[PDB]
Parts: C-alpha cells; sequence; structure tokens
C-alpha cells in the first residue's frame, strides 16, 4: 500500500484512499479476531498447523506468527495493535481531509511546464526577515535537501 | 565533472591487464589466446591527454574488448549450465580448451576456480563500462633516461640468461648486435632504435603466446610432450599441471629459481620496454680522474679478464691468460690494446656464444664430443647455477667490451 | 525523476527487507546445506542481512 501510495500523484491517492481506509478498517477487526483465535475449549485445530509439515515446530509457529494466524495460548504483543490503530487513526483523519479539500495540497506542477511560475501568492522569504518562523522556513526550504 | 583522464587510463592499462594475467595464470584455455591478446593489443596505447576525448583506435580496441569478453563470459556460463543440466575424451579436451573446468566442493582456490575467471571477466567488463562512460568529459633527466636504457640493456641480458634457448637466443643476438653498434660509438639512429624495439615487442608477444598456449594441459599432452625436442631446443616449460579431481619436471633441486621466475621476469621486461617506448675541486679533479680512467681502462679490463680466467676453466681460458700476459708483458700495453681490441672482442664474443650453446636448454642432444673431454667446460645441468654464472660473465665482460668503445673513440679523434 | 527514483529504490529495499524477514525466520532451512553451494548461499545470506 505504501509503495502504491508514494510513486503516484495525489489524484490517484485521492481516488484510492476510500478503498485503502475501507481495507484497513476491515483488517483491524479481522486482525483482532485472528489474534484471539478459536477457544481452547473448542479443541479444534487450525489449518496452518499442517501447511508446512516438512519443517520443525518452530518454523511452523514462526510462519503462523508472521502471517498473524492464531496460535493456541500465544501472547500477542500489544505493539502490533497500537501501530495498526494509529494507522487507522491517520487513515480516517486523512480521509476526512480528503473529503473536505480543494486544490491546495497537491502539486503546483499539474499544469505541465516546470519553469518558474509567473505569480505566486507568497513573498520571497529568503531575502526578507519577517520573523523567526521566516528563519525556520528559509532553513528547511533552502537546506532541507542537505538534511 | 572532475574526471581524471590520465589516472583512470593508467588504472585500466595497468591493473586490468594485471588481474587479467592473474585470472589467466589461474587456468589455461582458449581464454589464453583471446584474453592475453586483449591485454597485449593495448601495449603502448595513445594516451587520453584531454584531447579529442577517447582515441578512435583506442575506443575501437576497447569496444572489441567489450564484445569479446561479454561473448566469452556468456558462452562459458551457458556451457557450464548445460553441463550441470546434462552431467578424458575429445569432448573433454575441448572442455578444458574452451575455458571450463569440472566443479568439486573441496577447494578454497579450486571450488571457486570453477567460475572465478568468468566472474573476473565480468567485473573487468563492468569497470570498462563505467570508465568509458565516465571518461567522456633535464640534464639529470637525460642522465636517468640513459641509465634506465642501460638497465633495460642489462634486463635484455638477464632475460636471455634466465632461459638459454632459441626463445632467448634471438634476445641474446639482438643484445649483442645493439651492444656492438653502441660500442663503435656511432650514434645509432632513432629509426633503427625504434625498429629494434618493435621487433623486440613483437617477438616478446610471440614468446608469451607460445609459452602460455603451450602451458595449456591439452597442448603438452597431445601435440608434443613437455620437455621434448622442441621444448629442449626452443625452450618450452610448463609451470602448472594440477587440475581438478579427475608440478614441473622434477624437484631434485628445490629452488629452481629461473624456471619459476621466467613468466614474471619476462612480463616485467615487457612492461618496462613498453613504458620506455612510450616515454670544490674544480675541473682539474675529475679531468685528472678521467685521464687516469682512460690510462688504466685496458689495465682494469685485463684484470677483469684474468678474473674470468680464474672463475672459468678452459683451454680457451688458457688462451685468455696467454693473451693476457702477452698484452701485459710489453711496453706498448695501451697501443697493444688499441691494435688488438677487435681480435679480443671477437674471441670473447665467440666464447660467450660457445658457453651459451653449451648452456642451451638442450641436454644430451649433442652428446659429449671431442670439445668436451679434452677442453672441459660444464654443461650447466642445473639452471640455478647457470643463471648466476652467466650473469657474472656478462657483468665481467662489460668493461673488456667498453675498452673497444674507448679505443674507437680515441681512434677517430686523431 | 531522479528524486522519485530514489523514493522508488527506498521503497524497493523496504519491501525486500520486509519480504526477507519471513525468508529468514521460516525459509532459513533452505540455508542449511552442505559446503560449496551451501557455503555460497550462506555468504549471500550474510551479505543480504
Amino acid at each position: 500500500w505504501l509503495v502504491l501510495f508514494a510513486l503516484n500523484k495525489r489524484v490517484f491517492v485521492r481516488r484510492i484512499w476510500v478503498f485503502y481506509v475501507i481495507y484497513m478498517a476491515i483488517l483491524y477487526p479481522l486482525q483482532f479476531f485472528s489474534y484471539v483465535g478459536l477457544p481452547p475449549d473448542s479443541c479444534i485445530e487450525y489449518p496452518w498447523s499442517y501447511w508446512i509439515p516438512s519443517y520443525s515446530d518452530d518454523a511452523r509457529f514462526n510462519l503462523s506468527y508472521l502471517l498473524n494466524l492464531s496460535i493456541y495460548g500465544v501472547n500477542w504483543p500489544s505493539a502490533y495493535l497500537i501501530g495498526d490503530f494509529f494507522v487507522l487513526l491517520l487513515a480516517s483523519c486523512q480521509l476526512a481531509v480528503f473529503r473536505r479539500e480543494g486544490e491546495d495540497n497537491d502539486s503546483i506542477y499539474n499544469d505541465g511546464n516546470f519553469v518558474i511560475k509567473p505569480e505566486n501568492p507568497q513573498y520571497d522569504f529568503i531575502d526578507t526577515k519577517k520573523s523567526y518562523v521566516d528563519y525556520f522556513k528559509s532553513f528547511v526550504f533552502h537546506y532541507g535537501h542537505w538534511i | 565533472m572532475t574526471v581524471p583522464p590520465l589516472l583512470k587510463s593508467c588504472v585500466v592499462k595497468l591493473l586490468l591487464p594485471a588481474a587479467l594475467l592473474a585470472a589467466a595464470i589461474i587456468r589455461p584455455s582458449f581464454l589464453s589466446i583471446g584474453y592475453v591478446l586483449l591485454a597485449l593489443v593495448s601495449a603502448v596505447l595513445p594516451p587520453i591527454r584531454k584531447s579529442l576525448a577517447l582515441p578512435k583506435l583506442v575506443g575501437t580496441f576497447v569496444i572489441i574488448t567489450f564484445l569479446f569478453c561479454l561473448a566469452v563470459a556468456l558462452g562459458v556460463g551457458s556451457y557450464q549450465i548445460s553441463e550441470q543440466v546434462v552431467h578424458n575424451r575429445s569432448d573433454t579436451t575441448l572442455f578444458r580448451s574452451i575455458g571450463l573446468v569440472r566443479f568439486h566442493p573441496t577447494g578454497t582456490f579450486e571450488s571457486t576456480r570453477a567460475f572465478l575467471p568468468e566472474i573476473i571477466a565480468t567485473s573487468a567488463a563492468l569497470l570498462t563500462i563505467i570508465i568509458v562512460m565516465f571518461l567522456s568529459h633535464s640534464a639529470i633527466g637525460n642522465s636517468l633516461r640513459r641509465l634506465t636504457n642501460f638497465v633495460l640493456f642489462l634486463f635484455t641480458a638477464y632475460v636471455g640468461i634466465v632461459k638459454p634457448s632459441l626463445s632467448n637466443s634471438i634476445y641474446f643476438l639482438a643484445f649483442l648486435f645493439i651492444s656492438t653498434w653502441w660500442s663503435t660509438y656511432t650514434p645509432l639512429r632513432h629509426g633503427v632504435y625504434n625498429q629494434i624495439k618493435k621487433f623486440l615487442i613483437f617477438y616478446s608477444a610471440l614468446h608469451f603466446l607460445v609459452l602460455y598456449t603451450y602451458q595449456i594441459p591439452i597442448v603438452h599432452h597431445s601435440w608434443l610432450p613437455t620437455g621434448s625436442f622442441l621444448p629442449r631446443l626452443f625452450g618450452l616449460t610448463v609451470l602448472m599441471d594440477s587440475s581438478c579431481p579427475e608440478d614441473f619436471n622434477d624437484d631434485d633441486l628445490i629452488m629452481k629459481w629461473p624456471l619459476y621466475a621466467n613468466p614474471i621476469v619476462v612480463l616485467v621486461f615487457f612492461y618496462l620496454t613498453v613504458a620506455q617506448y612510450k616515454f670544490s675541486a674544480a675541473s682539474k679533479g675529475m679531468i685528472a680522474v678521467m685521464t687516469f680512467v682512460i690510462f688504466h681502462s685496458y689495465s682494469i679490463a685485463l684484470t677483469a679478464m684474468m678474473t674470468w680466467a680464474l672463475l672459468y676453466h678452459s683451454i680457451f681460458g688458457l688462451i685468455l691468460l696467454i693473451l693476457t700476459c702477452i698484452l701485459w708483458i710489453f711496453r706498448d700495453t695501451r697501443k697493444s690494446s688499441f691494435a688488438m681490441a677487435p681480435i679480443i672482442l671477437m674471441y670473447i664474443e665467440f666464447l660467450l656464444i660457445l658457453q651459451y650453446f653449451l648452456s642451451m636448454d638442450i641436454h644430451a642432444e649433442i652428446g659429449d664430443p671431442a670439445w668436451m673431454n679434452f677442453v672441459g667446460i660444464e654443461w650447466t645441468t642445473l639452471p640455478v647455477h647457470a643463471v648466476i654464472i652467466l650473469c657474472v660473465q656478462t657483468l665481467l665482460t662489460l668493461p673488456v667490451f667498453l675498452l673497444l668503445r674507448l679505443a674507437r673513440r680515441e681512434k677517430f679523434y686523431e | 525523476k531522479r528524486w522519485n527514483a530514489l523514493l522508488g529504490y527506498t521503497l524497493f529495499t523496504i519491501t525486500m527487507k520486509v519480504c526477507l524477514q519471513i525468508f529468514g525466520c521460516v525459509f532459513l532451512s533452505w540455508f542449511d546445506q552442505s559446503g560449496g553451494w551451501g557455503k555460497t548461499l550462506c555468504i549471500v545470506r550474510q551479505l543480504f542481512s
């Protein structure tokens, strides 16, 4: 998802962000259900206990763990859930931003030519010294590529 | 933008042949012919001195290197893959001759050896790609030049000494010819010097070709055995014969320095020759020194001539000592040397060529004729002693050779 | 274009590292071979981390 996001312009991201947020909001309950798994009282084995019988028990356990498939009596880390929740928070808030949005966030190069544009709404911050915010602006928009 | 033309050109022209020769001496095959030829075509290439970018002829040679190296690497890889999929006969003879070798899991320098030459070839090809795509953007000096010409003269002598045979017989013949021309004190034309250098480079390239292509296991196994009539006469020694699970002559003498040193010595000779082709007490003190030098040159040369008579035993040496006492018995010692310098030069050069013939790589081919039992100079069966003794011989005959130089110089002064 | 290529290469290597995580945690048993081929793949395991 990250790869498809980064190497595409903002129009494609705007088109696919609803799909992405739906996918994440479906996976999160699915991931929690996978972490919970079947009750031990049910005494029903899982299909991924025999996906790779040619290997040792450790390999099968790690394969189920990386696929986030349920293991009887395993302590799932909370960091996974916290990270996925934060991804869900950011995805939902960015969806809200996407619905209420004009043409401010995307690139100014959608016109096609890459020469200096005739007029821009903001002054020449490099020569002027409006405030300390101007100092930070010059530092990060003039030496940010160095960082 | 700061592309160093000379630096990267030297890196190419020196190291890529260096790793080339390393991967060659790793294993011999038709890769010998092709890959050593790619090395030796460069020779003394037109330098990229920030003019006209890369030379057109140099660029053509380099792109030929691209094509040949890529084709060879791809062919070896494909043939190895085919052998792996499918798997001492004629097919196996071609298997060694192409550049492939059997793969076994039990070698630090052998298991890697199954694919190392093509890996080195591909690495050299990639470096050539990068460099070709990136490059497109005196009195003491004269004295040192003559000194390095003199040490190149001594190196011609030494590389003739290391393997006395028809492979170096022409080396010794060119040595003696240029030495006699230089001894007459006649300024040898730079055209003749260039012709001599060109002949030396051509025959040296032929020498590398024959010595290595003969080092291929199939050549010495099939066409003619190692140390047979032609190797004993012209001079052909195989260094490495160890191969993958299906090393020269004998190790009676452990050192065998000349035989092991022949490849590297002749290689550095080639490099020096191609580089050279491309490249108070007042006056009374040393004027009196030079006067004493010209008044005692015949004396010191004759004492060295005695020293030769001490070191080496022959009825020829008896002739040497009787001529020595004849020259040192009369009052006209300087005039006697002045008059009989050509005769003594002819005698000593004949003795050089005679001991050279006696020290040829041939052994028991001539037998032991009447000039052996009666006269008695050793056959020099061991080459370790032979190289040292003949080097002593030439470093000793240098001044008795210079005496004719001085005699001729004085002679045309009047 | 060059900066976007750097972006794409960083995302290429992030994907390769994530996919090699599972290759090293459960697919590492193909790496328990004998010498030679196993030695070479053991080295490539070292140099791909």
